[PDB]
DNA sequence: CTCTGAATCTCTTCCCGCGCGCCGTAGGAC
DNA sequence: GTCCTATCGATCTTCGGAAGAGATTCAGAG
């Protein structure tokens, strides 16, 4: 069901709607798109279960 | 059982980690333009933020 | 061609604006992609904005905004700041290349230990390049004499 | 092709007195 | 040191409110 409700394709469209929905105003890109991904819960600046 | 006590101890560790997390901010980009040769350790941070 | 590119910049920060662009560009060694960042100043009419000789690459729109103080460019829309024009750029670097003392006149000191303080023009010291203003010494309307620079109208 | 349903968004509301206590612009340039 | 200009003009403001109602967008179809 959620498939069905995807409008997105792949992993580029995962980071170009994750980076719109994030950062309305700001424009993707392939490098920044992972810079915002990776810091949201992969990198220990921005994440860190006690 | 899901819920659990943060002391003194805690809370003041995490005020002081705020405090050097912007002493880092500040001190990367001094590093960063700084010429690293003149710098002494006593330049590169400033106790006011922590 | 590198059309010129307005930014926001953190006022009285803006040396430092420019500066740390200036490091970034080489940095980043994107010195193909940038020439001078303007901060026009006279004896600067906007305590404000930056203009950036630049092109437009989504790693030099991200470049600027890397660069601290720094909010981004002032455009019609943030996918695409806009460049500003071609005679504005020849205005501006055409203005980067191109009050007496009256009897009566009340003003303050602008220097010295009389500075900002309230004065009365007592005489006209005119071809000295000086200046006599009566001020409230001893409860007296005492003649005192300063320099010009040490006006405040 | 846009008309009445819902469906999702923002804006607004939450008793009353008393009495302490403290705390209250910031950075950098001349 | 005093005296000046200015606001995260390279962040992330707090997720532990209900609710109640309008306002604003979207369906199934005439």
């Amino acid at each position: 069901e959620t498939l069905r409700v995807d409008p997105t394709n792949d992993r580029l469209s995962a980071l170009v709607e994750i980076y719109r929905m994030m950062r309305p105003g700001e424009p993707p890109t392939r490098e920044a798109a992972e810079s915002l991904f990776e810091n949201l819960f992969f990198s220990e600046d921005r994440y860190d279960l006690s | 059982g899901n819920r659990r006590i943060r002391s003194v101890g805690e809370m003041a560790e995490n005020q002081f980690r705020v405090g050097l997390v912007r002493v880092e901010r500040a001190v990367k980009e001094r590093l960063s333009l700084g010429d690293l040769d003149t710098l002494m350790p006593q330049d590169m941070i400033n106790a006011k933020p922590i | 061609k590198k059309r010129w590119y307005v930014v926001q910049a953190f006022s009285g920060f803006e040396g430092r604006v420019a500066t740390s662009l200036r490091e970034h560009i080489k940095l980043h060694n994107m010195e193909d992609l940038f020439g001078e960042v303007m901060v026009p100043t006279e004896e600067k009419f906007f305590p404000g904005y930056v203009l950036v000789q630049m092109v437009m690459n989504d790693a030099s729109w991200h470049l600027v905004r890397s660069v601290p103080r720094v909010m981004g460019f002032i455009g019609g829309t943030s996918d695409r700041p806009a460049p500003i024009s071609d005679k504005e750029v020849d205005a501006i670097m055409n203005r980067l290349q191109q009050t007496l003392f009256e009897p009566g006149e009340m003003v303050r000191v602008n220097d010295g230990p009389f500075a900002d303080f309230n004065g009365v023009v007592e005489e006209v010291d005119y071809e000295k390049s000086r200046l006599k203003v009566s001020v409230s010494i001893f409860g007296r309307a005492t003649p005192v004499e300063l320099d010009f620079s040490q006006v405040e109208k």
